């Protein structure tokens, strides 16, 4: 599992270097297509991250209130909230060549 | 008018300290390319804006 | 999006009491909302588009007041000025998208 | 008590610190504050601090500004220059004043450090400037005179009708503070968008720490407007 | 001229100003004076969805 | 240790100060200094100073804000922006808001000295302000609330969710301060005629001294300059 607490992404929007990101595979397209792709399967594995840690936190209230107050779940969400955004991470993994592609097609 | 600056922080000093114009005519030195394409540093007739 | 945080924060367990949260403008929702802007630009467009300049995407940034803050130098490709003109905003949502 | 509503900054946050930059940072201030803080800071510490540099260099064989030493590449103009960047802290108290004639011979390359053995009540802060490059055959000797001023002054005000013949008024940097830039960074707080963050950056020569700037700075200020009381 | 003269007023408006922030004086002086202004229908309540 | 040379004013003098206008004087000066002594204070004074007014009224018989009271020429409109301009001082220490009972009978205009009769603690400090003009026959009951604010609050943030029904939330400016004016001029001392000296030109609502307003923008500046020790 990737360090999310030691990212190096950044955490908002930021003006990257278009050369430097198509510099592997000669196409911007292709390579933001891969970006995504690893996007997904980066924020599929934050959430299932994020779910098995709150379902650790979760508290069972029996109370009817519309809104509840769980601190240690909130810490934990607003943590998870903080850190850089799944195509971002995308992003920093493909600059830093930690993502593996194949065309299938090509390879056929 | 007229001085002459080891660098731009020497010149920004004197502008910071209102001792010399942002419009002046001023020399200083610091890095401008050469005839042969390079990087050296040489004394240009310059302003401090 | 401020809907997902809240149910992960586990202030509110229904999208129902989400909504009134976020329709009551709480502290909560523009804590929320600061950290769920960061990464995901939005699109500003100004008609007529008549180049691709025309729609360009931008970090949004939390500001006072009801008018849309634009950069002075995106003017010339949008021919926008400040006389009255209007700008549509378009919020991309997939990864692919972003 | 009645400061209750008014929001106000718990400390001031300092975000890299070397011997000659300093980031700081001051945050929740009330809208419009920050230009006041900056303003009055940088004006304050540009305008006051004091400090010590060269005024007067006389070579020998030399006799105006626009000659050339036999035997180093660098003219007498760019060696005016690179003198005017030596920087010195005081080391002996109540010196204000010092006359120093040099003698390096052997080197291919003349530093500041090479005045520091013939300087005494001063230390030279950056030891590694390079003043002149010359061939291993050539000596040179210098007078150069150290004097306490304050701010930039250029040659025409350092200079003095007394000084002896051949010696060179030289442009004299004072302020041990380089440069001082401040901006000012909507800051949220709760519901508010319009609260402001001041940020501080002070670059410095070495003789004075940039928070210790700032702390000087502040001082002066307080001193002056505890008179309004 | 003849009016601006008798209230006490620059030539033409040309008056020199202060910044509010800073409080230095600006390098030109500027027009200054009173203008009539309408606030038209095409108000932001309105436009904003 | 190194602030020996360095020329600081003994106190700030008084030259001529009535309740509403006042004129100040800080002298000797460093130069440069006049300039961010009095920037910092004209910003603080026109800025942070606390004042009082009203926030929300209520005439009886009347609903809403666009309504007409009978017998009276101006609308309940005109009767607001009018309210909005009365001005208070304090005399009861300790007393932070009050709410004032209000009903005039049998005059051909009703003034904000006639107020006073019901306020125990503050006092109209401009009673020739005309509320309304109403008939001889016009009996006129309303209710207004008088509190502390700091600058400008609008009529949206003053609206209370359990005020009682027909209450007329107000803009309020609580601003004392109605302008502030410096001027820098050349002091000489002894020898050196570089020395600056500041003027100070300070018109309040006769709600705080000028010379209160001016310690209170000092004391200001000191708690914000203090965290930078
Ligand atoms: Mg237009």
């Amino acid at each position: 599992m990737q360090d999310l607490k030691n990212t190096k992404a950044p955490v908002s929007t930021a003006t990257l270097n278009r050369n430097e990101f198509d510099s592997k595979t000669g196409n911007i397209y292709e390579a933001i297509s891969i970006a995504s792709k690893r996007a997904v399967q980066i924020n599929s594995d934050i959430k299932k991250e994020l779910l098995e840690k709150l379902e650790e936190f979760a508290t069972y209230s029996d109370s009817l209130e519309e809104v509840f107050e769980n601190k240690e779940q909130i810490e934990v969400s607003k943590f998870y909230e903080k850190l850089p955004k799944p195509h971002a991470l995308a992003v920093q993994e493909w600059l830093e060549d930690k993502i593996y592609y194949r065309n299938t097609e090509k390879d056929a | 008018e007229g001085l002459t600056f080891y660098s731009s922080e020497e010149v920004e000093i004197a502008f910071n300290e209102r001792k010399v114009a942002l419009n002046a005519i001023i020399k200083v030195r610091t890095k401008d390319f050469n005839e042969a394409g390079e990087l050296v540093n040489k004394i240009i007739e310059t302003t401090v804006g | 999006f401020i809907i997902r945080k809240l149910i992960e924060r586990g202030i509110v367990k229904t999208v129902k009491s989400a909504k009134k949260i976020i329709d009551k403008k709480e502290p909560v929702v523009w804590d929320i909302l600061e950290n769920v802007l960061k990464g995901h630009p939005v699109l500003l467009n100004r008609a007529p588009t008549l180049h691709r300049l025309g729609i360009q995407a931008f970090q949004p940034k939390l500001i006072e007041g009801k008018a849309i803050r634009l950069h002075p130098l995106a003017c010339t490709a949008f021919n926008a000025d400040f006389d009255g003109d209007q700008m549509a905003v378009h919020l991309p949502l997939g990864p692919e998208a972003i | 008590m009645a400061l209750l509503n008014f929001q106000k900054p718990d400390k001031v946050i300092m975000i890299d610190s070397t011997d000659f930059e300093g980031k700081f940072e001051f945050r929740p201030l009330e809208p419009g504050y920050g230009l006041t803080v900056g303003n009055a800071l940088r004006r304050v510490l540009l305008s006051s601090l004091e400090g010590f540099a060269i005024t007067s260099v006389r070579i020998d064989g030399v006799e105006h500004e626009f000659s050339v030493v036999p035997g180093v590449v660098e003219d007498v103009t760019e060696i005016i220059l690179n003198l005017k960047q030596v920087r010195f802290k005081r080391q002996i108290d109540d010196v204000e004043s010092e006359t120093v004639s040099i003698s390096v011979s052997g080197k291919e390359q003349l530093t500041a450090g090479d005045f520091q053995k013939f300087i005494s009540g001063y230390q030279v802060l950056n030891p590694d400037l390079v003043i002149c490059n010359m061939g291993p055959k050539v000596s040179i000797n210098m007078e150069i005179v150290i004097e306490k001023g304050r701010g930039y002054v250029p040659a025409e005000e350092n200079k003095k009708s007394n000084a002896p013949l051949g010696s060179i008024a030289v442009d004299s940097v004072y302020t041990p503070v380089k440069n001082v830039k401040y901006s000012i960074e909507n800051y949220r707080v709760e519901q508010k968008t319009d609260y402001e963050k001041l940020v501080f950056e002070i670059i410095t020569d070495g003789s004075i720490h940039p928070k210790d700037a700032l702390t000087e700075a502040a001082k002066v200020l307080i001193h002056h407007f505890m008179l309004f009381s | 001229n003849e009016l601006t003269d008798k209230a006490g007023v620059p030539r033409f408006g040309h008056t020199y100003l202060y910044d509010g922030g800073t409080g230095q004086r600006f390098d030109q002086a500027a027009t200054v004076g009173v203008i009539y202004m309408l606030k038209l229908g095409h108000m932001v309540d309105d436009k904003m969805h």
